[PDB]
């Protein structure tokens, strides 16, 4: 019984038969080895995009940036990262500054929270000092 | 329940002065050992479909399957002669080795200078007059299922037998929970097994292992005809056939959830058999009837007419009886026809895919057609040629046989049964 | 694709999470908010003219060599398989989150209850956010997955129904495709466990029903665990009263 | 960039694929200059194979734009001119009459803005489909479009 | 469109011929080069005993070739198998030797 | 100790696969056991002619 | 070396019957095997989790455990003493012609007796879910059990918020769920001798001293030496209902591919792991259908070959359905969020 | 995304809500749209920008 470790942590006569001589030499084109070193980018998983989303005690995770302009930075991440790939000081291929007008674009951020309001507070600290109006204490 | 009475028939000559088999096929059929008594003498595991087995001197299953039932009929004539010894005689020089029949060998020296043995017919023959197959009660569990796959052969000139049965008692305990894990297999793997692991041990009736090859049966038998399907299923199950009337045709047992047939209690049964000589390149049927062998070889089925069987096969004590269930028979062409009419009806299928289907039918009849009447003929000449050595690579068949039969009936009968 | 026929043109993509029996809060997804029907991806028109200008094939060119010798590296790291059964357990996760939120939330959705005796409130976006955002992270550690699962679905009102997804043409008509759930196998064991518990509470460490609190001196062993009847009164016994805010 | 647009062919619901503004002739360009004439030229042989649906629209409209002072076409609004940028034209709300009906312009004052317009109505290229996968044993995720 | 099945428990592999039906390895085949060049290696270990030992006969259509001599004394023993079997073993899917 | 959790045992006239849910949980049961194989997937490629 | 099957070469005979373990003919690593016909360079796949890659691709998708053993008892709920005590008696043991055996007991003896909830209390498993629901038992608190959602800002550690129990509850039912989603596994077993139960085949739990299991496992092995609720408890149980019941027909070698048997367990549990076996029967394909797949996909430049041997206990679960690939397709579009980064690598990849 | 505007129930003065009505009805009354603002510029520009 051999047991698999987890991947995260959670809660806590002759013989030599004739023809298998290996004289052959076959170079194949395209070649093996560039094709593979391309299929394994390909395979790649997506990335997590969890921002916005709550966390284990209730609080909004991601930073506290405007929704609009959100949405414009991230295009620049793309753009620098794919003249990187492509080893140049641009790329031909930009994900900003086209001729589209994208000016109610909207992308997902850390400072709104489920219930539509601001998280210029966390969720946490507001239960906390509402809770805390109603607490009595012992007589003298 | 269980069988009370072991009997089997042996081969009959078809026209010919001895039983249909030489010295040649005798020898080429031994190709997993010296013993008649194991699967791989009898059937082949192609494990792709798409293909028709064929070689020089066993162009096809059903040529296996003949040619092998008559060799047993030579050679099980020696030990049952009432001296009852096993080696001092000879069939087409072969010889038993050791008394509980443990394989065949070529005879020694005086054997083979003394005569041969001449060998009968239509013999019916019991499994208990033999001392040791009658002393040994494990030792019969283990040679009945070919002895029940021959008599099945042998029993009629029209090809093997097989049983149905549709019943709701059968269904009692977690069989259908066991059933559940078939659902990827196909049919015919699901068959070979279930044919291997019959010999390990006896069994007795009303067992899961019968249970689930009396469901089996009836699960294929209802989806070749066509009352059951994707639409009409029998407990969620159906078998679904990826190209219908092909030369080699695979099933897959397969599940619908919200589809379920309404079914009335009580038990009913039937047999079925094809008469066309086309199913001698189907393996399908051949499997069938090798699993209701295995069936018989430990449970006791109806009893069969006499009326529906040549004279010599009349009145066998555990076979045929005075009043017993009619034999169906039809042909797979027809039968084509009649699925894809019902899977139309049901609307699972269209009118064009039904033209496709029949002359694809039509055309894989053709082709298997010719390729049987050049190899009958072939054996016709060489039994014109070698007068000391009549043999047949194929059980003889009629040109009558090859037309349409009671395939509407038994259609209906079997669309009946649920 | 439509080549010039305007009034078919795409313009809008859009995701839902409401059946379509119901009027709720328009809570329009956030990809509807492109101009273009797309996120805008520019490219350079020179590039393109220059391959298009010039190119050639090989001098010495065999198809069926070509192909076969491309086709047997890429395939022999596949990876659809893996794909097929994290499909399998994302469709079973978003059916049993349904299911539970459910239980919790005013949603419509037709599920029978069995733990209504419970007490508990009628929680908010927030709250079932954070329930939801639990049973995300149980089911992850319990089928040791790592990356995205249910994540999306958390943000912004997880009180759910039944996804579904559509798209717009120019001239008005919409084209909206709701996929039809098969079942969940979790989701029905989950029912079956609610089931069971709705009679072994007290195997579970609950107890169900009220307190009395009065003094009682006697020698007599019973059990304050079954008590006689001569101890309890209820809403109907004459003289009992009952008090509100 | 040719790469992209290839791959990009199949993302069409999520990604859209336009000519970026830079590649379009300077302050509109005119017919009177070598270089603007082989902008167009470019732009005219780049544009077929991106996936944004207005771009026989942008095609007309930049030789539109160069040819101001020398034809003329009729226009809906007095707002939108001929001068009006062809990078603009982005959304089918903004497709012209002019473009959508061949017959308003007239051979004697827009000979050659005729014959551009009936090119492009005529010769640009069609789709089609083509099957792929294996839909009975893999299945298949396709959302609009049939398995 | 040629498949082979593998032999179990002492029966023989088999391979589809054109017309629909497995045979197996004995006889007299047609071969275009095309098949053989595409499937070398597997091709040569499962045939290659049967040709030399066994009673498989085996056409190539090639159209044109180059080719060699070998002079041999008619009085001593000669075998070809080892010239044979090299020029099988090195035809590759993109060239043949002579 | 209470019999009706052992139903199978203390009832003389019960199928031997007869349980008791959602009401009472029985404590004495039929379990199946199995032993499946799950082999890796496996490819021969060849190539067309 | 070489396979008669594949055509793969070979060079130890360990490695031979290795490989033709894969084939099904009588290193678990492997996730995928490939072979060319036309040239000498075979592929396998292992997971990109190992420690070393002995010049093997990488499996890179996340994917989940789906089979996994258990080989313990089926059981969540334990009985545990909560008042000890201890009572004189008449039997002490048992005697053979000159040897002395204790007297063991089914269920513990003490004053008063519980039921407590214990998720796989008594369980043998590969793989570990992780997410076990444990009770104390109550005379000890469990009060903690009831207030991990959102009793967060709570004014008091011990104690939980009333509003919140039909969270918690349904959290914990969840978890024991999730927690109890296995499969049974087959052991070896053991004909048994003991005048109470004669000729029984007893299963025997892997590891050393499993003689101890089997007065837990099997109430009616004891006697009925004394007189006491126990003994009235196993005097009034038949005897025949104990041990194996039923055996599959097919056999690998000489050990039975299912077995039905008697023995301690819970039906609620029961039932969740026949659900869950159910449904990843449902999911089960065969080679050829492979074979016909990756066919179709190669659009007829090249032809793939699967051999197999019949059997039937080999599980490959790979069939889903359209309703839940579009489902899954429709959480990965709402994943992108207009963010362009999650989209740049894919369009730069397959470029 | 915010919710555009809510309507709570809490402690305040009914002039100072007044005052502040009025106030948002007229700022509302001179609202503009970048549509029109796009068709202003344009007309204004003469077609040159």
């Amino acid at each position: 019984m051999k047991r698999i470790p987890r991947k995260t942590k959670g809660k806590s006569p002759a013989t030599t038969e004739p023809g298998t001589s290996n004289r052959e030499q076959y170079k194949a084109r395209p070649g093996i080895a560039s094709v593979q070193r391309a299929t394994e980018s390909a395979e790649m998983p997506m990335k997590n995009n969890d921002e916005g989303t709550p966390d284990k005690k209730g609080n909004t995770k991601g930073d506290l940036v405007n929704e609009h302009s959100e949405a414009k930075d991230e295009a620049d991440e793309a753009t620098k990262k794919q003249a990187k790939d492509t080893d140049k000081s641009k790329a031909q291929v930009t994900y900003s500054d086209t001729g589209i007008n994208n000016a109610n674009e909207l992308s997902r951020s850390g400072n709104v929270d489920n219930e539509g309001g601001s998280n210029q507070k966390p969720m946490s600290t507001r239960i906390a000092e509402a809770t805390s109006a109603i607490v009595s204490k012992h007589p003298a | 329940m269980a069988r009370a009475a072991f009997l089997f028939k042996t081969v009959g000559f078809g026209g010919l002065q001895n039983v249909p088999i030489n010295d040649e096929l005798s020898s080429h059929l031994l190709r997993a050992g010296n013993s008649p008594w194991q699967l791989t003498q009898f059937l082949d595991w192609i494990s792709l479909g798409r293909g028709l087995a064929t070689s020089a001197l066993v162009p096809t299953a059903g040529s296996r399957y003949y040619q092998m039932s008559c060799l047993l009929s030579g050679t099980l004539q020696i030990p049952f002669r009432p001296n009852h010894r096993w080696g001092d005689i000879r069939f087409l020089r072969l010889v038993w080795s050791a008394p509980t029949l443990d394989g065949l060998v070529v005879a020694p020296p005086q054997v083979l200078a003394q005569p041969a043995l001449q060998a009968q017919a239509d013999r019916v023959y019991d499994c208990d007059d033999y001392p040791f197959l009658a002393r040994d009660p494990r030792f019969k569990h283990r040679v009945y299922q070919q002895l029940s796959a021959v008599t099945l052969l042998n029993l009629t000139g029209f090809g093997p037998i097989s049983y149905v049965r549709v019943d709701e008692d059968m269904w009692s305990g977690d069989v259908n929970q066991l059933l559940m894990n078939y659902f990827g297999h196909t049919f015919a793997e699901i068959a070979y097994t279930l044919c291997q692991a019959s010999a390990n041990r006896p069994w007795e009736y009303d067992g899961t292992y019968a249970r689930m090859t009396q469901i089996v049966l009836s699960l294929f038998w209802l989806s070749y005809v066509g009352v059951i399907h994707q639409q009409n299923t029998y407990r969620t199950f159906y078998f679904q056939c990826n190209r219908r009337g092909d030369a080699a045709e695979v099933w897959i047992l397969s599940c619908s959830l919200n589809h379920s047939a309404q079914i009335r209690p009580g038990n009913r049964s039937l047999f079925v058999m094809p008469t066309s000589p086309d199913w001698n390149m189907d393996v399908n049927l051949i499997l069938s009837s090798t699993l209701t062998g295995c069936l018989c070889s430990g449970s006791q089925l109806p009893l069969i007419d006499n009326n529906s069987v040549p004279a010599v096969s009349r009145n066998i004590h555990g076979w045929t009886g005075r009043a017993g269930n009619q034999l169906h028979g039809f042909q797979v062409r027809r039968m084509v026809t009649e699925f894809c009419d019902r899977l139309r009806r049901d609307g699972v299928m269209t009118q064009a895919q039904q033209n496709q289907v029949e002359a694809l039918a039509d055309q894989t009849q053709q082709f298997k057609r010719d390729k049987l009447e050049t190899w009958a003929r072939e054996d016709d000449q060489y039994n014109q040629a070698h007068p000391n050595s009549t043999m047949f690579r194929t059980k003889p068949f009629t040109n009558a046989q090859w037309g349409r039969g009671n395939t509407g009936a038994t259609s209906a009968a079997i669309a009946a049964l649920i | 694709y439509v080549r010039l026929d305007r009034d078919r043109v795409p313009t809008m993509v859009g995701v839902t999470r409401q059946s379509r029996d119901t009027i709720t809060q328009p809570a329009l997804s956030l990809s509807t908010t492109n101009t273009t029907v797309g996120v805008p991806l520019a490219l350079d028109a020179r590039a393109i003219t220059v391959a298009l200008l010039s190119g050639k094939y090989p001098p010495d060119l065999v198809t069926n060599v070509w192909y076969a010798d491309a086709i047997y590296p890429m395939y022999a790291d596949t990876e659809v398989f893996s794909n097929l059964q994290r499909d399998m357990i994302t469709c079973e996760a978003v059916q049993t989150l349904v299911t539970l939120v459910a239980q919790i939330s005013e949603t419509q959705y037709p599920v029978d209850r069995y733990l209504d005796w419970i007490p508990s409130l009628r929680a908010s976006a927030a709250t079932a956010a954070t329930f939801a955002e639990w049973v995300n992270t149980s089911m992850k550690t319990a089928f040791d997955l790592s990356d995205m699962l249910l994540e999306p679905l958390l943000s912004g009102d997880p009180r759910m129904t039944q996804l579904a997804i559509q798209y717009q043409q120019y001239n008005g008509r919409t084209f909206n495709i709701i996929p039809e759930m098969p079942g969940s196998v979790i989701a029905d064991c989950v029912q079956l466990t609610a089931e069971v518990f709705n009679h072994e509470y007290n195997l579970f460490g609950i107890a169900r029903g009220d307190i009395i609190i009065g003094r009682v001196q006697s020698t007599h062993l019973w059990s304050p665990l079954a008590p006689p009847p001569d101890l309890v009164f209820d809403r109907d016994t004459p003289g009992v009263h009952i008090f509100g805010r | 960039s040719f790469r992209v647009a290839l791959a990009g062919w199949l993302y069409n619901g999520v990604v859209t694929t336009v000519i970026d503004d830079s590649s379009y002739p300077k302050d509109g360009g005119s017919v009177t200059s070598l270089e603007n004439l082989w902008d167009f030229f470019i732009l005219a042989l780049a544009l077929p194979l991106t996936t944004d649906p207005c771009a026989p629209v942008k095609a007309f409209m930049t030789l539109a734009n160069m040819m101001v002072g020398f034809e003329t076409i009729p226009m809906d609004n007095q707002i939108y001119t001929q001068s009006r940028r062809a990078s603009a034209f982005s959304t089918p709300h903004t497709w012209p009459r002019c473009f959508m009906n061949i017959q308003l312009i007239s051979p004697i004052d827009a000979p050659i803005l005729r014959q551009w317009a009936e090119i492009i109505h005529r010769y640009w290229p069609n789709p089609s489909q083509i099957r792929y996968g294996a839909p009975n044993v893999f299945g298949s995720a396709n959302l609009f479009t049939p398995p | 469109d040629c498949r082979i099945s593998f032999g179990m428990n002492g029966a023989a592999p088999m391979i589809r011929d054109e017309t629909g039906l497995m045979v197996p390895f004995e006889g007299n085949w047609i071969f275009p080069l095309a098949l053989w060049q595409m499937n070398t290696r597997y091709f040569n270990q499962q045939f290659d005993a049967w040709i030399k030992t066994g009673e498989l006969r085996i056409r190539i259509e090639m159209g044109a070739y180059p080719y060699m001599l070998h002079y041999y004394d008619p009085r001593q023993y000669a075998n070809a198998w080892n010239l044979t079997s090299a020029w099988l073993e090195e035809i590759t899917p993109t060239s043949i030797p002579s | 100790i209470p019999v009706e959790r052992y139903n199978i045992l203390t009832n003389p006239d019960a199928p031997p696969t007869q349980i008791q849910l959602p009401e009472v949980v029985d404590l004495y049961n039929v379990v199946t056991r199995y032993a499946y194989e799950t082999p890796p997937i496996t490819a021969v490629v060849m190539g067309v002619p | 070396y070489q396979c008669h099957v594949c055509s793969a070469v070979l060079f130890s005979p360990l490695d031979l019957d290795a490989h033709v373990a894969s084939h099904g003919l009588h290193i678990q690593r492997h996730i995928t095997e490939f072979i060319s016909s036309w040239q000498n360079h075979p592929i396998v796949q292992v997971s990109a989790d190992v420690e070393n890659k002995k010049t093997a691709q990488l499996l890179h998708a996340d994917t989940p455990r789906l089979v996994t053993w258990d080989a313990g008892l089926c059981t969540s709920f334990k009985i545990v003493p909560i008042v000890p005590a201890q009572v004189p008696q008449d039997v002490l043991a048992y005697t053979f012609f000159t040897s002395s055996y204790a007297i063991q007991s089914p269920f513990p003896e003490a004053a008063v007796s519980r039921i407590v909830v214990h998720t796989r209390w008594a369980s043998n498993v590969d793989f570990d879910r992780d997410s076990s629901v444990i009770m104390a038992p109550p005379t000890e608190n469990n009060i903690h059990l009831f207030k991990q959602l959102l009793n967060t800002e709570t004014l008091s550690v011990r104690g939980a918020n009333p509003l919140m129990f039909r969270a918690n509850v349904l959290h914990m039912l969840l978890e024991f769920v999730l927690d109890n989603l296995y499969l049974n596994r087959h052991t070896g077993f053991s004909q048994d001798h003991t005048p109470f139960t004669e000729g029984a085949n007893l299963r025997s739990l892997p590891g050393p001293d499993a003689e101890k299991w089997y007065s837990i496992m099997y109430p009616t092995r004891m006697g009925t030496p004394n007189v006491s609720k126990i003994c009235n408890f196993v005097a009034s149980c038949v005897r025949n209902r104990v041990g194996r019941f039923d055996r599959a027909q097919m056999m690998n070698g000489a050990m039975s591919e299912w077995v039905d048997v008697f023995e301690t367990s819970d039906a609620l549990t029961v039932s969740i792991r026949g659900r869950w076996m159910a449904r990843l029967a449902r999911m089960n394909i065969n080679p050829t259908e492979i074979e016909w797949a990756l066919t179709e996909c190669a659009q007829g430049y090249v032809t793939v070959t699967s051999p197999y041997a019949p059997s039937v206990n080999r599980l490959m679960p790979y069939r889903i359905s359209n309703a839940e690939r579009q489902i899954s397709q429709i959480i990965r579009i709402m994943n992108i969020g207009n963010n362009a980064t999650v989209i740049q690598p894919v369009l730069q990849d397959i470029s």
